[PDB]
RNA sequence: CUAUCUAGCGAAACCACAGCCAAGGGAACGGGCUUGGCAGAAUCAGCGGGGAAAGAAGACCCUGUUGAGCUUGACUCUAGU
RNA sequence: GUGAACAGCCUCUAGUUGAUAGAAUAAUGUAGAUAAGGGAAGUCGGCAAAAUAGAUCCGUAACUUCGGGAUAAGGAUUGGC
RNA sequence: CGUGGAGGUCAGUGACGAAGCCUAGACCGUAAGGUCGGGUCGAACGGCCUCUAGUGCAGAUCUUGGUGGUAGUAGCAAAUAUUCAAAUGAGAACUUUGAAGACUGAAGUGGGGAAAGGUUCCACGUCAACAGCAGUUGGACGUGGGUUAGUCGAUCCUAAGA
RNA sequence: AUAUUGGCGAGAGACCGAUAGCGAACAAGUACAGUGAUGGAAAGAUGAAAAGAACUUUGAAAAGAGAGUGAAAAAGUACGUGAAAUUGUUGAAAGGGAAGGGCAUUUGAUCAGACA
């Protein structure tokens, strides 16, 4: 799917917080929040190249 | 004057006293293990505050 | 009923294994350890006089930082402890195995114990609320204990 | 302070429960549902919220009348008596 | 609260009437996935926003 | 046993506070059968319940 | 009242491997290398030299043919009048 | 009730006796105090604490927009019957 | 050399136990890796000629999940304060009753209320979980009961406004 | 004649096979957070059949030990197989402020072959 990955609102958090600067879901309340996305490496992430 | 119970009208619908406990004892267990994974699976980014301050530049 | 390594025979020994215990697993394997290789009627009378605070326990690996105390010289070390829930938890299949033993048809003055292990069981979670607005797991240490008694021959 | 204190006198609502999609989103003091305008005719729905384009469409609930009108087309709108 | 509407009493309503536990005459139904009540809810932990 | 609701009920039906109800403590079996507000009326006639004295607040010295 | 000892309960920061020193050379100030001095289980309470300790992809400086707030008679334009 | 007073303190009606505890009394701490003679020599600096404190009577300067300054300063007094 | 799949092939292996996994047991290959025995376990999987790819990890302040040393350590020290006997119960520093000692000291730790919460109110049963100790107790868990208005309010009026 | 990631019904795939593939194989746009616009999960497998452990005994109880079912409880609802980190017991070995490794060999363990 076109859409595989990037079905999310997502942005990184920056430096001085001691996390990557992976893109990172926002919101709470849930375990999804604070996840990585956006990228071939995070679950629930696209694939690399994804085949068309 | 009174005939039926709670328990009297779960009498009939299978369950009974004993199995109304062994049936709670694990539905409460395992209504207990969510708890706990969900408690490990936040633990970690809950701690992230969005706009913390720092207070210290000196 | 799979228990660990017995290096012995089960048709002269009963064992007992409680699960899940709410007990300190660190708390708990020195009150086993300092009871392997002993007599059933002079570890109950140990575990016994550890309530009422004399013959402690000594702990000889999770050891750190705790104070010292003249009860352990018996055994060597200079750091023990008199843990009065480990104590219970182990005293209540000390009788059920002697209870075992009782009615598998073996005398109860010559009966030792051989094997016994605790293990490291799922912690059941909880949450402690910190400084500055965040969260920290505050859980415990549970344990199983397995316990195997026999009697002695030559 | 700005926090903690400043969350103690949080205790009147700006929102309250919509009639036409019963969520708490109509805004009181300008009688406005955020997500279905409520005395507007229209529902607010927007190309960029493609996953509200997904709570809120068809499909997302009953479709009491809707269910029925493909099985009443392959039949050919037929009315009357069944058969013998 | 004590002076309120006909609507939040009627969510109340169904709000009490949703705080029960699974029936276990449910577990013995011959292929059942549903061993406890999952969106179960009570006063303390989850506020229920109306 | 319990017997928290039986003296919430006695200091209600006396008028008293539940500071000022003093229970028997000799009959226990007796007074946790008091589900009820017409069985304290019984028990305080009986004298299983007392009210108690208010204390002194004296006024000589002023 | 804590600290300290005990019954119970029970985290976190941090962590390449871990932890005795002098001098030498070296990324010009070593916990490890080299030459020497030495070195005996397990450890408790304090301590605040040190671990170029932890905090945070330097908040001064410079570069980028990266930006923004602002000013003006910089360039090119503009609602209004 | 004391007192000028809904101050501070004690008490009646009413309510509570909940905050994890036990033993011991080491440093270093937090909070609260005292101090011989000297009295800011400490320190960037009287930072901190200390003294004065209420009420009555007497007596109250320079200056002043003549209204104030002013509780100025500086003295004695206070109980019980 | 190896991995997932595809076309051919060994009329391939296999419930008399395939694959996977453990194996300071053995063999071959310089090595990538391959083969065998043993134990476990329970249903599909290999070798050769070829095709094809989402094809091989020690790192990316990598992503998700899980577990450690630190550690039975720091610590559970504000709000004056608790004690005795009995009953219950398996079990009582923490429940209940009684006797004492104290405090909030009427701008209260009282009685009622507006918002807000939503049945927490009350009874009975009950402790696997929460009450950062325990627990027979509980706003906890399980099952039920409960809110009566011609006069109290909304309803009605209008204000700044919409 | 052309277009068609929507809807309804059909048929196939050198596709993914539960951290993959739609976010979602399951009571998923569900639980939950946010005033709100919006954000947004995790979670599949006992076995052929429940035959889900009668009965005895210890314990206050949970549960334990025998028993029994089952082809197998080394399948007991925390249930296919059940890896690693990490961890307990047993066994073996070593150990003066490091451990680990390379070459060579003694000592011990284990393997080897009949060359019958
Ligand atoms: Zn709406």
């Amino acid at each position: 799917s076109e859409k595989a990955g990037h079905q999310t609102s997502a942005e990184s958090w920056g430096t001085g917080r001691a996390v990557a600067r992976i893109p990172r879901v926002g919101g709470g309340g849930t375990g999804r929040s604070g996840q990585g996305a956006f990228g071939n490496m995070c679950r629930g992430g696209r694939m690399f190249a994804p085949t068309k | 004057r009174r005939t039926i119970t709670a328990a009297d009208r779960r009498m009939v619908s299978g369950v009974t006293e004993k199995q109304y406990k062994k049936g709670m004892k694990k539905m409460q267990q395992l209504e207990k293990n969510a708890i706990n994974t969900q408690i490990r699976r936040e633990i970690k980014r809950v701690n992230f505050q969005t706009h913390y301050r720092d207070e210290l530049l000196q | 009923a799979r228990y660990g390594a017995t290096s012995t025979n089960p048709a002269k020994s009963a064992s007992a294994r409680g699960s899940y215990l709410r007990v300190s697993f660190k708390n708990t394997r020195e009150t086993a350890q300092a009871i392997n290789g002993w007599e059933l009627t002079k570890a109950q009378k140990y575990l016994e006089q550890v309530l009422d605070h004399q013959r402690a326990i000594p702990f000889r690996r999770f050891n750190s930082s705790i104070g010292r105390t003249a009860q352990g010289k018996e055994f060597g070390v200079t750091k023990a402890r008199w843990p009065a829930k480990s104590v219970k938890f182990v005293q209540g299949l000390l009788q059920n195995a002697a209870a075992n033993a009782e009615a598998k048809g073996l005398d109860a003055t010559k009966l030792y114990v051989s094997h016994i292990q605790v293990n490291q069981a799922p912690k059941q979670r909880r949450r402690t609320y910190r400084a500055h607005g965040r969260i920290n797991k505050y859980e415990s240490s549970p344990s199983h204990i397995e316990l195997v008694v026999t009697e002695k021959e030559e | 302070g700005k926090g903690t204190p400043s969350f103690g006198k949080r205790h009147n609502k700006s929102h309250t429960l919509c009639n036409r999609c019963g969520r708490r989103s109509f805004h009181v003091q300008k009688k406005t549902c955020s997500s279905c305008g409520y005395p507007a005719a229209k529902t607010r729905s927007y190309n960029w919220g493609a996953k509200a384009k997904r709570r809120h469409t068809t499909g997302t609930g009953r479709m009491r009348y809707l269910k029925h009108v493909s099985r009443r087309f392959k039949n050919g709108f037929q009315t009357g008596s069944a058969s013998k | 609260a004590a002076q309120k509407s006909f609507r939040i009493k009627q969510k109340m309503a169904k709000a009490k009437k949703q705080n029960r536990p699974l029936p276990q005459w449910i577990r013995l139904r011959t292929n059942n996935t549903i061993r406890y009540n999952a969106k179960r809810r009570n006063w303390r932990r989850t506020k229920m926003n109306i | 046993a319990n017997l928290r609701t039986q003296k919430r009920l006695a200091a209600s039906v006396v008028g008293v506070g539940k500071r000022k109800v003093w229970l028997d403590p000799n009959e226990t079996s007796e007074i946790a059968q008091a589900n009820s507000r017409n069985a304290i009326r019984k028990l305080v006639k009986n004298g299983t319940i007392v009210k108690k004295a208010v204390t002194v607040h004296s006024k000589s010295r002023t």
